[PDB]
């Protein structure tokens, strides 16, 4: 049923062909109305030239081809379905999964009979009969230096982290999220299901205030961090920033439980435990890329793994239609879906929890 | 690039070679974190041999004193009273070179020899804020609280990479306790006359006297130790009344 609704969309973009002519060739029809269609509708954009409706309709009563599909009747019915939009692509798949099935399934036909009728031949008859089958603007990321390549982490993107075991990275995708609740606005959700509530907040004092020589577990410190404190938590009210830890609440239930704060707050950002004790992975985490378009939201959904790229593209997605992808050791933004893909020089004191730059 | 920088930063020390031989040591230096945590340690380059090893007012602010009271390191030059050949021979070699210090090209320093407590740190300690007017991470210091707790082990690998190439050393009294200090300071003092830098001085007793205390046995190692602290300066003298 993609094929009656298919050709609605296509319509009125003017292109809804970018990727549809990626996706569906002239050999793509089961049907056999629909196969000389698109072919006048193919032989339009090529100027390009305009494009529009009856572009093809008059096209199609010139070449030899009007009444080979019942009138316009059904060539009006090509557009009566899409009771959508918001999907993008997405669609023409469906018709591309009505295909990409016998370019390696009818391709396996003929040496069902290759035994009776190629008799009388068995290596060549193998040499190509498997042969076949393959066929700042921009909300920065807290910093006042990482504002001026690519800014933003602006409106929409999916983010996946992979540094050394459990390090400062573990900081800095929450350290991504601090410069936005407190010193300007915007309330960032900081989900977690490893770290939990009871697991983030001591240690963003000892991240905030000049208190962390000592530390801060005995209860009562140094007389000095209780005369310059009032930095850590006085402010934490009139922010935005609060800790969960769901055990470990599925690809669905999240991506569900970002629309009581949608409609609250507007929903600024998603810094998510790594997308790896969530509930091979070019499928799984494939429900967290395109919530960051609908939501509108940033989403920190991350990984734990030296680094390297097609290394956490490894068993699963993360070439693909994932985007920016930065890789800790400095910030190694050796991938970002930002335009300026380069790495910014950076260091850390680890005494008083705080990074550094250059 | 950055050994070009490296191999005339301290060209004086290297050999040619010795450089090309320790090359994955130094282009290691550089590589790791130049910074630590507990601002524990640094790295910096030491010659052991043939090879270069890596062993571990708003004007008083980033400054790292070791092994000293807190506020005591407050002093300026007006406030400096000018008064006999303990403080008008001195302004000679101290104001010619002001505003016009290099590295990469060995500086004057001074050794304040003399008495018991007429003012051997007073122009060491005011200095050090002219060492604050541009602020150096300026190295402040007790040699008597020296040799004691770094005999000590625990952590030992590493804890003098802060008293040998800083921009600046004002070193003040050696007076308590073939030496426990030949493989120590004797080898500190190697590296302010390689790597290109000066130091500051300021003790209890004298170059006379300090050589014929150090090192005692039944061996030249008491009069080696001090001529590593008499070759970037001419020492001068210290008078006047006492004041305590």
């Amino acid at each position: 049923e993609a094929e009656q609704a298919v050709l609605g969309a296509v319509f009125l973009d003017p292109a809804a062909l970018v990727p549809a002519s990626e996706i569906l060739i002239p050999e793509d029809f089961y049907r056999a109305a629909h196969q000389k269609i698109f072919h006048a509708m193919l032989r339009v954009a090529d100027r390009g030239e305009p494009v529009d409706l009856v572009t093809v309709t008059a096209e199609l009563a010139a070449s030899e081809q009007l009444e080979e599909i019942g009138g316009v009747s059904y060539l009006s019915e090509l557009a009566d379905a899409v009771p959508t939009a918001a999907n993008v692509e997405y669609y023409a798949r469906i018709v591309e999964e009505k295909s990409v099935l016998r370019r390696l399934i009818r391709t396996a036909t003929s040496i069902a009979q290759d035994g009776y009728t190629r008799e009388d031949e068995i290596d060549v008859l193998l040499d190509e009969a498997d042969r076949k089958i393959m066929e700042i603007t921009g909300i920065p990321t807290g910093f006042t230096e990482l504002d001026r390549m690519t800014s933003g982490f602006q409106r929409s993107d999916l983010i996946i982290v992979a540094a050394r075991p459990s390090v400062g990275k573990t900081a800095f995708a929450l350290n991504i999220a601090q410069n936005v609740a407190t010193k300007t606005n915007e309330n960032v959700a900081i989900f977690s299901l490893e770290m939990s509530a009871q697991q983030l907040v001591m240690r963003m004092l000892c991240a905030e205030g000049n208190i962390n020589a000592q530390n801060l577990r005995t209860g009562k410190l140094t007389p000095e961090d209780w005369g310059k404190l009032t930095m850590a938590m006085g402010s934490l009210s009139n922010a935005g920033i609060y800790i969960d830890d769901t055990p470990s609440i599925r690809v669905s239930d999240i991506r569900a439980k970002c629309r009581r704060l949608k409609q609250e707050s507007g929903l600024g950002m998603i810094v998510i435990d790594y997308l790896q004790l969530i509930q091979e992975v070019s499928e799984i985490s494939r429900s967290l890329k395109a919530l960051a378009r609908e939501l509108e939201v940033p989403v920190i959904a991350l990984s734990q793994l030296r680094p390297m790229m097609s290394d956490i593209r490894e068993s699963g997605s993360i070439e693909q239609d994932a985007d920016i992808v930065a890789f800790l050791y400095e910030i190694i933004i050796a991938k970002q879906r930002n335009g300026p893909v380069g790495t910014v020089q950076l260091a850390f004191i680890k005494e008083y929890n705080k990074f550094v730059n250059l | 690039q950055d050994v070009q920088a490296f191999l005339k930063e301290n060209e004086e020390v290297i050999d040619q070679k010795m450089i090309e031989k320790s090359l994955n040591k130094l282009y290691e230096y550089i590589e790791q974190s130049k910074n630590c945590s507990y601002c524990g340690y640094h790295p910096k380059l030491v010659v052991n041999g043939r090879s270069i090893d890596i062993e571990y007012k708003k004007q008083q602010s980033l400054m790292k004193s070791m092994y000293i009271q807190q506020d005591l390191l407050g002093a300026t030059f007006q406030q400096v009273d000018i008064s006999d050949p303990s403080r008008l021979a001195m302004f000679q070699h101290v104001t010619d070179f002001l505003k016009s210090y290099n590295e990469t090209g060995k500086g004057k320093g001074l050794y304040l020899y003399g008495k018991f407590g007429v003012g051997k740190t007073f122009m060491l300690a005011a200095i050090a804020n002219e060492l604050a007017e541009k602020e150096y991470s300026s190295m402040i210091v007790y040699v008597p609280e020296f040799v004691r707790e770094l005999k000590n082990s625990q952590t030992l690998e590493e804890k003098l990479n802060m008293v040998k190439t800083t921009p600046v050393l004002m070193l003040d009294d050696i007076g308590a306790e073939s030496w426990v200090r030949d493989e120590v300071i004797g080898t500190v003092l190697q590296h302010r006359m390689s790597q290109q830098l000066p130091t500051f001085f300021s003790s209890n007793f004298s170059p006379d006297e300090l050589k014929h205390h150090f090192t005692y046995s039944q061996e030249v190692k008491a009069a080696r130790l001090m001529e590593r602290i008499l070759y970037l300066a001419a020492p001068i003298r210290l008078d006047g009344e006492n004041r305590r």
